Formats: structure tokens, C-alpha cells, sequence
């Protein structure tokens, strides 16, 4: 099964909140879910929306449609309709209500509405939005939520205005309902989520009245959970591998939507360890909120010369501010991550939205050349292991790692089985980390492979600068030891391409004719892209880059040699992975699927774009749907 | 290799502040392996490689110092840190950050080199230069006003905001002491002759001015207790100001009674002082020691 | 004829006066000059060194070795011995100076010296030196400089402190005096230089010691010079095509080489200007002196916004801090040009040295995408015209506009004739400006072309905003709305590529099999390295990009088919000239000659680096002569 | 298209200052097309787009209005700047570039929304808010000190600076309205309640709190001779920290004696006001205007 379902709201309502209350009625039912969050820009009383796709099977990716739509009020109608499939659950008080009248929502989404109901003779009523929906064979269930709320209100003998956010809970309890699904885990689900009894039971009471007033309609069985099942965020899974891979130092300025990784570092910070002779210590993670990004990305990288893994978070107008300090610990050789929460840019851009547009200014951020190392998570799982694998690069190369977690995944959850993040070591490797045997330590010998033995702040006297330096840190303007330093920090990628199997670097799925180059966040879309294509004849192949520097150069020239399609597909105007694949070997794109209006890439977004390649040879298709 | 080449203008003013500094560091018998001068860029920033001691120096960014030593300090509080940035360096574009530093009182020092230029640059108007002002370095009068260092500092707060004069080295050596041994975010703002540029602020129009706040019966800029605190904020500002014929030197405001950052990091972070970043052990033959099992339980279905 | 000179001493002394003085004294008697600046990261008493290229001919690049050394301490006969050809005027009174008592002189370089000396079992005295340079062939001309001075001290009747700049008058004095030019034109640009009548006499006395010493060995003749000749520098070649082409604001923060750029604008920001029926007005360009790059690019992009033609200048370290507002800058489709003076780099780097390491950021600075236009300089000639170029695209385009000037050329000058920068029309293309019909205007209408009609801040109401907008510039997140306004910015790039002709982003010199691909400054020691080749059988052409965004594609493809050797030639260690063309393309360069040492590539570098090359196929030359 | 949703959370301060910004600007009869709103990022930032009158606006980066905004005025003198920013965006961020505006004094207002947080990111402490203070928002007590505005501007040294209050409409238009016709640089910080984050300094608290400084016999702030001007300062600087039950509000200090950067600008070229950058004719059919001859002969051989 793969049920869409959504909820929608003004900002401020907790809508959110009665989201989390349905999936995690279902998730106990023995259902995976993945979620998304949709919001403006905006603390109060914009549009935002909730879609949460249920299914017996893990789920990797989202819905262009949706199933069931809950609505309460008329404004998620209105901004939803031409998506609903099945079932809606309405308000009957907004049934006159006409679009103009909805003053929350932008004057662009009034216009798209319009068009869709003019163009086959509607008005703009919600009740034209009915007329359009049962064409298409959807069905309706309007709720008078005024006199199920008084209902309440008496019941316990409090005014309305009380309990007017159990709107909420009767859209979900009827959703829940048509699922068929049995009372007690939404019920469970409510008394575990409110924190006083009024709350508690009039919410439930909400639920119930929704839940009794609709039929079973999909007629879901419970399945039994065999192996422990988790439900997390693309931020928090972030926050965990850091914490797991020795983090003990991030510093930060809030930004959407990257804040939320160090504000839940923070409130874990002290953590248990098990130290030496097995014994019990806590350790804390020092979080500083700096000033500005300026400050965050030296003060980490500061904090990284006492020899502490050492990190930030960022998003495109801080990561550009870092490009300075992102410089200075290339030339000074310093250990440290950015993960690059990529959102909707240039300039502020869509702050509540994603992107891929910043891949090749991660490349070739700030003035010189130093290796910049540089992944991109495709999954929440390849998050946790992604972040990991930041640090110990970072300090096996001595030089700044940028780990990509696009917004799409940074804010989408999605439940999986708790031993894809617990079932393997968690490897660090501290690199060429050596005891000074006297007071005075040359910090950048030379070697052949380009890694100088390193040594942390207090053991011994070392010197670093900004300036380029002989191999005690000294300024040094001399044109052989400036050859010999400048080459030796820029072999170490070299080095790191010789010793990073390329087979890490790219997932292959598939062998087919037809490839689907892309990177990051897609991947979800397009392997369940893959499998529906697959049962139509049509047959693909996914590569997926994980680490565009050291790039995969020679795997990649083989994996390509011979295919007739490779379609690439990013959310980006310019195909920024495939232009880098040209640059490392000269194969060219056939094909483009670009979507870059900050909304995820979905499913049938990728089957449609390529049945559409397939059948008429466009160059270019271009996505818009979302929001 | 062995040699670096001490590259200052003969008569620099930096002369004098390196001396002091070395001396502070060595009479307070400190552990110098301990010691972290970070340092800005500018003919000032050059300090610490030109150090005697074992002492450690990272020459930073232009106006960063402050945020590198933030992360050092923090990461490591067992290690001395002190900062020494140029006037426009600490005050031009590291502005920010300064005034920044004084809210969160980290306990480090800020050595600021006050030349009233950009020496490295050729002399261009540093924040602290008066507008009007026309050294040899400038084609027209300086069209921008000054900063007063200790004015911003106050108004910031620095909880210990002093004033020293390069060419009077034992009595900065002794404020360089007391601003490093001070429970808190400390600033010396440094008087401080480029002969190269700016042949108004030299050496003979400072012996001129400078008088000690230490030989005035009853200055007393220390706070002791709480209540004492406005009077002597208030009166450190107003001595702040005075300039022209007169211009004081020494300890303007003092006040331990303010938490550090490490203390307020302590209330979070119980034992900070005995297990800190820096001291932790993050793995045992290569697998990590932390542990996320309570992380991973609290997100189960 | 080809005649190489360089004089050196502490920063301090008043050396580069001298090479002026000397340089101003054989142009008059009608020779071309290139002259080159080598300084420390240092206000005194490190080793300054200047190199001027005499010839009757334009000259284009600098040589590898020395014809006249002039010296008048130890330090620079150690510096420069090596490199020293057919004459040296040295100081007697260092003959027994050993090299480890130069106490200004960096480890490094001592220990090349000593090397270069024990290799041919010679100790490290000057008198050593002497030797070394018998051994092939090198006159070798000692004075006693105390003598001299004592002398001169003497007949002015001051104490010998007063005098002690004189020997810098002597070396030079010796100098001219080997070239065989009359001695008037030396004396004429000694008056003209120094400012009263005491330092003029003596340091005329000073010179004519020095010439009347010395045999007349070159035996130079004068030239009438019959078109009109100039002196300029890069910075000041930068400043005046900007002033031609019409800028009125730039901001700055000061950073070495681009400081002088706006210092010479703002000694000369009254303009005469020919106005509306042929009225004499004064037009004042206003520059501000920024608090640090932040402020200065976005007090830049603001003063655009009035209408005003804005520029700022920078080099890495800064470059790095504008990443932000260049964004803005894109997302805002505001014009304005940024002069990179590009510098050895990462981090504060060499201040005081070049390269070119530094591109691919500038084609990719910030996030988001947007066209970013960027073209870079090949020699002081065209940095005027780039100037003005520069300035019109960004109107035209209604985007952020990268100048590129290396270091090398900024600091470099040349003598050339004055037609060359006044020959043609100064042409000033505003692009799509219009005047507002009422009070409210939409400023990013969406047009075909992507370029929206533009209005000045005063003449209407509009709106900019760094969040994604609609076309009145309000803030609109609609993903429709998104969709149109992204692609109609990245739309302009697509446009500037149809309307600019490929053969205007490139120059070709040549027809032959060998190619030698560059940008930038190489163009000149590549042309001559052409000539050089030609005479002895070997036929190379030249390809230098100009323009790299939007990039010559067709063109290159064009140009570059069928060629058996591709030879990048750039001053970085990554070759990213190539690595763009090999992105837009697929051509892949054969062979490299790299350099990263700071200093200029010369004619000979590239001579034997091509020879090395066809010789034995060795995949990357690596240089590093000077300093 | 058309319509632009005010979507401030109802009862937000920030409805205060757009009522009171618009009134100050018509009843000046200033012509709207001449002024331009400068913002910042933050709920503060949006300003500009929910103006009802034809001003302009310039929704920035986040703490660069300022910058922006000096760029803007000083190529086009005529236009009436105005500056409208968040607490963190122009005294977190953008700190340094606050200072720096008050060594230059351009002819600008500047008015701060301090509502003690961040309220577009969800409420952090901004660089108001007290150390100890724990909003709705803050997980645990702000571990940062608070900078007051009024005396870094001060210590910068602006030359107008005056605080208002948002629930006080008529006393905020009135001082929006000084400040701007203020010749030179001018402070606005304004105490503004976020009741979506921040239920400490809420309306009921300042409503019981503020006082008028123009009710105070005798408060003079006006700097009207340079004898003045040392009293005037220290005597707006003691009042500046008054903060516990009073709040005082209204202007602190006033001295139009400085030059402006306008006025230091026209000594170096003297009909700027008269033809400043944004009213020159650059070319003529596409032909350059500007002559560089004179600037090319001083190259010649
Ligand atoms: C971002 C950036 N911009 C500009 C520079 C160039 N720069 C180096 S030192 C300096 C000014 C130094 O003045 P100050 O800080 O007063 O130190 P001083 O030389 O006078 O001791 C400048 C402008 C740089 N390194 N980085
Ligand atoms: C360089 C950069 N970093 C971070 C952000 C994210 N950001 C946007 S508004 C804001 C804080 C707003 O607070 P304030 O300036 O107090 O305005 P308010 O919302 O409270 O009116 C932040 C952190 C950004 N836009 N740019
Ligand atoms: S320039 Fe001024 S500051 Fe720099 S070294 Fe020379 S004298 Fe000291
Ligand atoms: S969050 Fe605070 S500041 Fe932003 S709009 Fe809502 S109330 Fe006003
Ligand atoms: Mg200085
Ligand atoms: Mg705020």
C-alpha cells in the first residue's frame, strides 16, 4: 500500500503538531511513514502543509498526488485541490467562501486557482472546488466544525474559544477513520503528545467525533513490527552521526534550515562515554551561538587547532559569508566540517524551501587552491554515515570537508529500522596525529603524500598563519619553498582520490541502457521511479554521486561508456553534477529532468519526465509542482 | 628554517609592546607551551613569530583574531590566550566581533596596537585617528571620525578596560599582566608610535601627555561589589574621554564579579573545567567512545 | 634590441625612485620599456628588486635573466647572481660579506645560495660570487661607495648621513653610463623627480660619478619617437577606462595590488566632462573608503541602484567577503563591476605576489545561480578597453561583471603609444532603461530575453529584495512565480552568449598544430616565446580566452579540432583555464606549464617549457624563477 | 500581482512603527518617490513592502542595510534614507557596520526594532535581551550580556539619538520625524513587543515603566555650541543605562554641529550637491562624456 495523505492550516495553529499525532497513530499500527513540512517564510497565518505518505513497505520518496486531503479551513482547499485524488474532508462553513476572499494567500496561487476552475467553467467558490473534484470522482465529506466544537465546549463546560484547535483533531480522526485503522493507537497517540488532562480529553473527544462520522474506506490491516523501527529527521540524523563521530565543537549562527541541527546538539550535549578500563565519564559538546557566520566558521576552525573535532552548519548566505574562513583552513591545513543545509538561493532566496543551485561554489569556495572535500547525502540514512565520514576525512586530510544535507532532507522524516544506524562500527581515524618529542614542532613538514604530522595547541610550540609559510609556520615569501608547500597541501587530494575507493564515492543501482545521473536528494524519486518503470518494460539505471571531490573520475568513465540515455536530474537550472562529470571526463548529459522551484522532486515527477525523454527526445524537462 | 627576521621599522613602537608581553608572560611564570597568541593581520599581527619564548602563535584574518581565540579558549581553557590585533584590524572591519567579546566575558586578553594608521597597507586612516587629522601618509585630512577603543569596550562590556603606552614598557608590561591574570574578557588599548606613517602621535608628543591613573590619590577602578558597579562604569567612561594636553594610561574599570563564559558553560556542562573539549577521549582503537544509544531509543516507534 | 636591467635594495631606500629615474631617462632617449616591481610583505628592510626591460621595439614580457645588474649592498648580488648575464656594479666594501651575516634575508634563500656556491665548490663570500660570475663571462665593475659618498659630501660641505641616498644615483649613474646614452636625459630626469635644489645637485653629482666610471659597452643609439608614447601601470589603466566608461561611485577597502586603483581615482575625481551643447562642467566620482569588503560591495550594489555606474576592487581575501553581496547582486539584477586584482592566494597568501589560482571561484562566487560575467585582462592594453567593457555588460546584462587583473599586470608597467587608449570611440551602452510612466513600476518585468526594464531609485516606486520576488519585487515564494523569475535571470547568460560574438572572448594569434592555451598574463611571454620558436623551425599558435562567462564554446571546438598539442599555460597548479574549456567542451589540454610561485612566467620559461615539452612529452612543466 | 499580506502575527509592535514611520513621512510633505526604506532580514525586514504610501524599498541582507543604504544616499543626496532594522541584523550582524556609521555621520535614520529576539527564526535571544532572561522561547537563561544601542551609537558617536516605544504612536512618530530631518546620522531604538516569543518585556511591562524625557524640566539634549557638547554626551550616556522600574524614552542627545559626510564630501569636490553622481550626464548618444586627456598627457614620455 501507498496512501497520500495530507493536512493543511494557517501557521500558528499547530497543524503541525496534529500531523505528527497521525503519523505516529499509524506508525504504531505497524506502518512506515515519510513526512514533509511545507511553510512560508512567516511565523504567523501563511498557508503551510503537511503530506505524509503511509505505506507497509519502507518509503523513499513523496507523492505529486494526494489521497486524502483534511482541511479545516478554506484556504488548504483551495491550495490543494487540483492534487486530491480520493477524499476530502472539509469545513461546509466556506463552502461560499470565494478565492478572492482569502487574503492569506498570494495573489499568484488566487490566479493559478482561478485558471484551473475557469478553464472548465467553474467559478471560484469551495463549492466549485467540490464540482471540479467529484468530476474526477473524488469524494467529499463536509463537516460543520462550528457545532462540533460547541458540542465539545459543552460537553466540558468551557467557552469555545478553548477549544478551538480540536478543528484539527476531528480532521485527523476522520482521516484516520477512513483508514480504517483501530482507535487506540490515535487515542495512545493524543495522550502522549498533550500535557494536561483538559487538553487530552477534549482532543480526544475531537478524534472521536471525526473517526465515528466517516466509513472504512482502505481497510488496513496491522502488521506486526519485527525489527525496532525509528522515526527521524534529516537535521536530527545530522546532529547524531556528529555526536557519534566525535564532535565536540560546533559553533553556529540560526539559519533556516540548519538551526535545528545544533539546537538539538545542545540540548544533548552531555553524553555518555564509555572511556578507558570501560568506565562511565559524560562528555559535553561545547555549542557556541556566534555572532554572525564570520565568526562561526573561526571560531570552529580555531577550535579544531586544540585538536577537538570541530564543525558548523550552515545554509547558502552564511556558507558564502565562510568563504574566507573556509580558505584560511585550507592554506593552514585545518580539520573541519560545514554541512550545507542547500536551500532556495541566490540571497535569501526561499528561506523555507530547498535547492541544489550551490554545488560548484562548494567546489571551488573561497581564493587559492587547497582541497576542498566535498559529499552530498542522498537519503536520511546516508546522512547519518555521510556525517561520520566528514570528520574523519577531515581530519585524515587536514583540510575543510562540506557535507550537502539538502533542506528536503534536513526537514522530511521518514521511519526506518533503527540498525541501519546501529549495526556497524563507528570508525574514527584521527590521521597522522603524532606526541612532539621537544618544545618546538615543525606543524608542516613536507612529505610525499602532501599530510604533515599534526599536533594540537599546548603540547608543543607550533605556529600557523594566513600568510603562506615554510614548514615551521613562519611567513616565508621564497619562490621554492612557496612551490613546494603550495603543491604539497593540493597533493593530499591526490592522495585522497588514490586512497578513497571510488565504489564509496557513487551508488549504482541497477544495469540498463538508460542512466539517471544525479545526486543528493532525488534519489528517493528515482529509485521508486525505477521500480514502477521497470513492471512497463522501460528499463533503467540510477548513478548517484555521493563525493564530487576527489571526484570518481575512472569509475565514472567506465559505468558510462557505451549508454545511449544519461538523464540527468538535480534541482538546478544548469545540471551543476553533470557539469562537473563533463569537466572530470568529458561525457555529456543527453538528457535533463531541473526542478528548481524550492518544492521535492516527486515519483511521478520522474516517471512522466522520463516517459517523456523517451518517447519525443526533449532536452530539458522542466518541474514545478508543490505549494 | 631557524631564523625569522624581526622585519619592523627601526624605532616601531612594536618593539616596546613585544618586549612587554614577553616579560608578562615570563614573571607570571606561566607554562609558555600554554601560551596562544593569536594575532591579526598588520605590521602588528607579525607579533608572535617574532616571540622568544615556546609561546604558540596563529596569525589569523584580517579582524578574526577574536573569533579564532573564541574557539581555542573554549575548546581548551586550560591555555593562556591572548589576542593582538592592529587598531584597524581589532576596531576597522573586526568591529563585530569585538564589541561581542565583551558580552560573553571569555577570559582572554585584547592587546589592541593603536598606531592611528594601517602600517602594513602604507598608512591609510586607522579607526582611531581624529577626523582632520593629516599624517605624512595621507593625501587630505582625515574625513571619518574616531573610535575611542575604551569608550566601544565599556559600552560592549569589557569587564577590565585599561590604556597602555609602548615607549613606557614596564608600566604596559605590568597592565599586560594584569589584563591576562583579570577574570574575564580584558582589553589594553596600546598607545602606540609608527614613525613611518603618522609623524603626528609620536614618541615625543605622548611623553608629553601621558599621566598615570595609578599616581591618583584614590583612583580605585576595581568593583567589589555590586552596588559599586554604575559608579565606577561611569566614572570610567568619563575619564575615557580626556585627550589633549592630558591623556590618561592604566586601569580605567575592573570588575570580577561578572560570570566568564566558562563559568556560564559550567552551569550547562558540568564538569567543562575538569573534562573540556580538548581533554576528551573520542575513541579507543579507532571506534568511538560516544555513546548515542539514549539519542537513537528516545526516536523508536 | 633587448636589454634587461635590475637594481635592488632594502625597502626604504628609495630604490624604486631610481628605477624610475633610470627607466624615464632611456625612454626619452626613445627605448620601450617593461618594468616589473618585486616587494615584500613589509614596510623596511626587506630586499626590493626591479627589473626594466629596455628595447626599440614594444615590449611585452619579462626575462628570466639579467644583462646589468646594479648593486649597491650585499643582499642584492646574492639575490641575484644566478640570474646575472653580462655585467654587475657592486659595492667592494661586501667583498668579504658572507652570505649568512644578511640578516634581512629569509632561511630559504641563504640556503639557494649556498647550494648554488657549494656545487662548484665556491664558499659564500661576495668575493665568491665574483668568481662565479667570471666563470661565465660576467664583467664584474666594484666601486667604493664610502668614497664616493665622502666625496660628494665634501664638495656640498654636509655630513655623510645627509648624502648616503646617493649610492642608490651612483649604481644607476654606472648603469646608463654602459648603455651608452648621453648623459643629459639622465640629468633631466633627475631634476624632474626630486623636489629641491640640494638633493637634485647632489644626487646629479652622484650620477655622473657613476657614468663616467664605467666604459660605453651597448653602444645604444637614440630614436626619434614618432608617435606619441605613454607610461602607465595596470591599477592606473584600470582607473582611467573606468573613468572613461562613465563610473561615478566605488567603494573599497584597501588591499594590496587593488589599493591604488581607487587612490588614483579619488587624487583625480573632478572630471572635466563635455556636457549638453558643448558645456564645460566638472564631474566629481564619488569613492568612499569602506570599513571592510562587506561594506564595500554593498555600498557598490546600493549606489547602482540609483543608477549611477558602481564599482568596487578587491583581491582574494576580500573577493571572499563579497561573495554575499555579489549574490545579492544577482538575485537583484544589479550592474556592477568588481576589479579582481587576483594575488597569491589562499588565505592572506603572498600579499605582495600574483596568480591566477583564483578563477573557477569567480566563476562560481556565492550561492545560487545567476549569470556571472567574467573577463580577465591579458596586458595593460587591454585592461583599458576590458574596463570599459566591463562596465557596459553589467548595464547590459543587469548583472554582477568580474575584471580580472593579475597582480603582475597591476604593478607592471609598460611604455606603449597613447593611440592605443584613444584611438577609438569611449562607447557607453546603458542597456534597457526606460522612464516610468506612474508612480508605481514593476522593476523585474518577465520578457523573452530575460533582461527587465530598468528604472532609477527617485523616478518611481520599487522594490528589491533579496528573497525570491515577483515582478513588482515584492516577496513571493508561489512556485510558479519561482519557476519564471529563476529561469528569466539565468535566461540574460543565454542572451549575452547569442549577442556577444565568440571572436570578441578570445584572441588567436598564429595558425599552426601546437597550441598554447592561456588567459590572462602569460599572453605576453607566450607571444614572444612564438617569435623566438618561429627562427629556429617550431610553429605555435596562441589561444588566449578573454571572456570565460558566458564562454566561447562553438569557437573553441572550432579552433581547437584537429590539434595534435594543447599547452595550457597559466599560473596556477589546477590549470583552470583548461578545466573550464575541458567543462564546456570536452577538449582535454595534452601537456601543462604551470606556475605557482608568485612571480611573473618569462619569455624563456615559456621557450623551454615548450622545448621540454616537444622534446620528451612531459605532462606539466613546473616554473618557479625570481626572487 | 497586487495585493502584499501584512503577515506580522496580530498584535505585533511592528504594526505600531509602520503607522507611525508612514505618518512621520507625509506629515514632513516629503515627496514619497524621493524616500527609500532600507531593511534588514528578520520580521523587522519586510517594512518596506507593507509602506501604503510610493516610497521605495530595499529589502537587503541581514545586518548590511546600512551599508546598502550609504551607497545608496551618498550617489543620490536628494533621496530621503531611511534605515529600518531587526536587533540581531543590525546590532548582531550587522555591529560593525552600526558603528562605523556614526564616525561618518551621513544624513540617515536609523531605526532599530528591538523586540529582544529573532523573531523570523523562531526567538532566539538577540543582542537586547538581558543575561538570565529565559523567554517562551529560550530553552535555558540567555548566557549572553545584552549591548545597549544607545550607548554603542553614542560611544560611535552618532549624533541623534533617541529611543522610542511602538505603543506609543504619537511620541514615535514625533521622534521618526526628528530624526530624520536630524542632519547627520541618527538613532531610533525602539522598544517593541513580539508577543509571539519574548512574554517578558511585553506591553503591560513597558506600558508600566517608560517615561518621557520631554517631561523633564529642564532636559535639554540639544548641543547648540561645541562647549556644550562634552556635558550634553556624558549626561545622555548616564541616562542611556536607567533601565529597571524607569525607562526613559525620547531623545538622549543632539548635535548638529558635526559635518555631515555630505558636507566633508563637498570640500573634495565642490558642486557635489549640485551634481552628485546619480544626476550626471555620462554620455551623449552612447559616446562618453567624461575627458581623461588631461589624465593620459600626465603619462606622456
Ligand atoms: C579581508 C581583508 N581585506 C584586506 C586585507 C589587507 N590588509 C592587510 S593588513 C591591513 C591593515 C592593517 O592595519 P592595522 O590592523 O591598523 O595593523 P598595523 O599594520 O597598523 O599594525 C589591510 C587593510 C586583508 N588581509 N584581508
Ligand atoms: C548571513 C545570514 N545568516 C543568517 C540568516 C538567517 N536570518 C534571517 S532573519 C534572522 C534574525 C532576525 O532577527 P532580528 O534582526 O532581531 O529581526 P526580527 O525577526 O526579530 O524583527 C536570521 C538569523 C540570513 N538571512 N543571512
Ligand atoms: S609601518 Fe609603522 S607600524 Fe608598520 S612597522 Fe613600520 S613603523 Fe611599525
Ligand atoms: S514573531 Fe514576534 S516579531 Fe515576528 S511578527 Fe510575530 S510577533 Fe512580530
Ligand atoms: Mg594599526
Ligand atoms: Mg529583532
Amino acid at each position: 500500500t501507498r496512501i497520500v495523505w495530507m493536512i493543511g492550516g494557517a501557521q500558528g495553529l499547530g497543524v503541525d503538531t496534529s500531523a505528527n499525532i497521525f503519523g505516529n497513530a499509524v506508525a504504531k499500527a505497524g506502518y512506515y511513514l515519510f513526512g514533509n513540512r511545507e511553510y512560508y517564510s512567516n511565523i504567523k497565518g501563511r498557508h503551510s502543509y503537511f503530506e505524509v505518505v503511509i505505506s507497509e513497505k519502507p518509503i523513499r520518496s513523496l507523492s505529486s498526488y494526494v489521497n486524502i486531503l483534511a482541511s479545516f479551513d478554506a484556504e488548504t482547499v483551495f491550495q490543494h485541490f487540483t492534487e486530491t485524488k480520493e477524499y476530502l474532508i472539509y469545513n461546509v462553513e466556506y463552502e461560499n467562501t470565494t478565492v478572492d476572499l482569502v487574503k492569506s494567500m498570494e495573489p499568484e496561487m488566487a490566479e493559478q486557482v482561478k485558471e484551473a476552475l475557469s478553464k472548465e467553467r467553474l467559478g471560484f467558490t469551495i463549492k466549485d472546488v467540490l464540482e471540479y473534484l467529484k468530476r474526477r470522482g473524488v469524494k467529499v465529506i463536509g463537516f460543520n466544525y462550528t457545532e462540533l466544537i460547541k458540542k465539545i465546549a459543552d460537553t466540558f463546560k468551557v467557552p469555545m474559544s478553548v477549544v478551538e484547535r480540536a478543528k484539527n483533531m476531528i480532521a485527523v480522526g476522520a482521516s484516520y477513520g477512513l483508514l480504517g485503522l483501530k482507535f487506540d493507537y490515535l487515542k495512545d497517540a493524543i495522550s502522549s503528545t498533550f500535557k494536561n488532562e483538559l487538553f487530552i480529553k477534549f482532543n480526544t473527544m475531537a478524534a472521536e467525533l471525526g473517526y465515528n462520522s466517516v466509513p472504512n474506506v482502505y481497510k488496513l490491516q496491522e502488521y506486526k513490527i519485527e525489527k525496532q523501527r525509528i522515526q527521524v529527521d534529516g537535521n536530527t540524523i545530522s546532529a547524531m552521526g556528529k555526536l557519534a563521530g566525535g564532535l565536540r565543537f560546533q559553533s553556529y549562527y540560526p539559519i533556516t534550515p540548519a538551526s535545528d541541527e545544533s539546537v538539538y546538539i545542545e540540548a544533548n550535549q552531555n553524553l555518555d562515554m564509555i572511556v578507558e578500563g570501560n568506565e562511565l565519564r559524560k562528555g559535553g559538546v561545547v555549542v557556541v551561538q556566534a555572532e554572525d557566520e564570520l565568526a562561526a566558521i573561526n571560531m570552529a576552525v580555531g577550535a579544531a587547532l586544540t585538536g577537538v573535532r570541530s564543525a558548523t552548519a550552515t545554509s547558502g548566505p552564511g556558507f558564502s559569508l565562510m568563504s574566507e574562513g573556509i580558505s584560511w583552513a585550507g592554506m593552514n591545513e585545518v580539520p573541519v566540517v560545514i554541512t550545507y543545509y542547500m536551500r532556495g538561493a541566490p540571497a535569501t532566496g526561499l528561506p523555507t524551501r530547498s535547492g541544489q543551485a550551490d554545488l560548484k561554489f562548494a567546489l571551488n569556495v573561497g581564493h587559492g587552491e587547497f582541497p576542498r572535500i566535498v559529499i552530498a547525502s542522498g537519503d536520511h540514512v546516508e546522512i547519518f554515515w555521510d556525517a561520520i565520514w566528514a570528520l574523519n576525512l577531515a581530519e585524515k586530510y587536514q583540510t575543510p570537508v562540506i557535507h550537502i544535507i539538502e533542506k528536503t532532507l534536513a526537514n522530511a522524516y521518514s521511519v526506518f529500522e533503527e540498525e541501519l544506524i546501529t549495526n556497524r562500527p563507528y570508525v574514527i581515524e584521527r590521521g597522522k596525529i603524532v606526541k612532539p618529542t621537544s618544545d618546538y614542532f615543525n606543524r608542516f613538514e613536507v612529505t610525499e603524500d602532501g599530510i604533515s604530522p599534526r599536533v594540537f595547541l599546548g603540547q608543543a610550540s607550533i605556529f600557523y598563519t594566513g600568510d603562506e609559510h615554510n614548514e615551521e609556520g613562519h611567513i616565508t615569501e621564497n619562490s621554492i619553498n612557496r612551490m613546494k608547500m603550495y603543491e604539497k597541501r593540493n597533493k593530499k587530494l591526490e592522495t585522497a582520490d588514490k586512497e578513497i575507493p571510488e565504489e564509496q564515492r557513487v551508488n549504482i543501482v541497477g544495469d540498463a541502457d538508460i542512466v539517471l545521473l544525479t545526486w543528493g536528494s532525488p534519489k528517493g524519486a528515482i529509485l521508486d521511479a525505477m521500480e514502477e518503470l521497470s513492471k512497463d518494460g522501460i528499463k533503467t539505471m540510477m548513478v548517484q554521486v555521493k563525493m564530487f571531490n576527489p571526484y570518481p573520475k575512472n569509475l565514472m568513465k567506465k559505468i558510462l561508456s557505451g549508454k545511449s540515455k544519461i538523464i540527468a536530474v538535480e534541482n538546478n537550472y544548469n545540471a551543476q553534477g553533470a557539469e562537473v562529470l563533463a569537466e572530470k571526463t568529458g561525457i555529456f548529459a543527453t538528457n535533463y529532468i531541473l526542478k528548481w522551484t524550492g518544492r521535492p522532486i516527486t515519483r511521478e515527477e520522474v516517471i512522466e519526465g522520463i516517459k517523456k525523454i523517451l518517447e519525443r527526445d526533449e532536452k530539458r524537462v522542466v518541474l514545478y509542482g508543490g505549494a | 628554517r631557524k631564523p625569522v627576521f624581526v622585519d619592523w621599522c627601526p624605532g616601531c613602537g612594536d618593539f616596546g609592546i613585544l618586549r612587554a608581553e614577553e616579560m608578562a608572560i615570563r614573571e607570571l611564570g606561566i607554562n609558555p607551551k600554554s601560551v596562544v597568541i593569536v594575532s591579526g593581520i598588520g605590521c602588528s599581527g607579525k607579533i608572535p613569530h617574532f616571540m622568544n619564548l615556546p609561546i604558540s602563535g596563529v596569525h589569523t584574518l584580517h579582524g578574526r583574531s577574536i573569533a579564532f581565540a573564541t574557539g581555542i579558549k573554549l575548546s581548551n581553557p586550560s591555555l593562556e590566550v591572548i589576542v593582538n590585533v592592529g587598531d584597524g584590524d581589532g576596531l576597522g572591519i573586526g568591529m563585530g566581533h569585538f564589541v561581542h567579546l565583551g558580552r560573553r566575558n571569555i577570559d582572554i586578553a585584547v592587546l589592541v596596537h593603536n598606531n592611528g594608521v594601517y602600517g602594513l597597507t602604507k598608512g591609510q586612516a586607522s579607526p582611531t585617528l581624529h577626523r582632520g587629522e593629516k599624517t605624512k601618509s595621507l593625501p587630505k585630512p582625515n574625513i571619518m571620525d574616531a573610535v575611542n577603543p575604551l569608550a566601544v569596550a565599556l559600552a560592549a562590556g569589557y569587564t577590565f578596560v585599561a590604556r597602555g603606552y609602548a615607549y613606557d614598557v614596564m608600566h604596559l608590561k605590568e597592565l599586560i599582566k594584569k589584563a591576562i591574570l583579570h577574570k574575564g574578557s580584558a582589553l589594553v588599548d596600546i598607545l602606540q608610535p609608527c614613525p613611518t606613517y603618522n609623524d603626528i602621535n609620536t614618541k615625543e608628543w605622548y611623553d608629553k601627555r601621558v599621566y598615570k591613573l595609578d599616581n591618583v590619590p584614590g583612583w580605585d577602578p576595581v568593583v567589589r561589589k555590586e552596588e559599586e558597579a554604575q559608579k565606577k562604569f561611569e566614572q570610567a567612561i568619563m575619564k575615557s574621554y580626556e585627550w589633549g594636553e592630558k591623556i590618561p594610561i592604566g586601569i580605567f574599570y575592573q570588575n570580577e564579579l561578572v560570570p566568564t563564559f566558562e563559568d556560564r558553560l559550567t552551569s550547562n556542562i558540568p564538569n567543562y573545567r575538569e573534562y573540556y573539549p580538548a581533554k576528551q577521549q573520542i575513541e579507543i582503537n579507532g571506534i568511538s567512545t560516544t555513546k548515542i544509544d539514549e539519542l537513537i531509543k528516545a526516536k523508536r516507534i
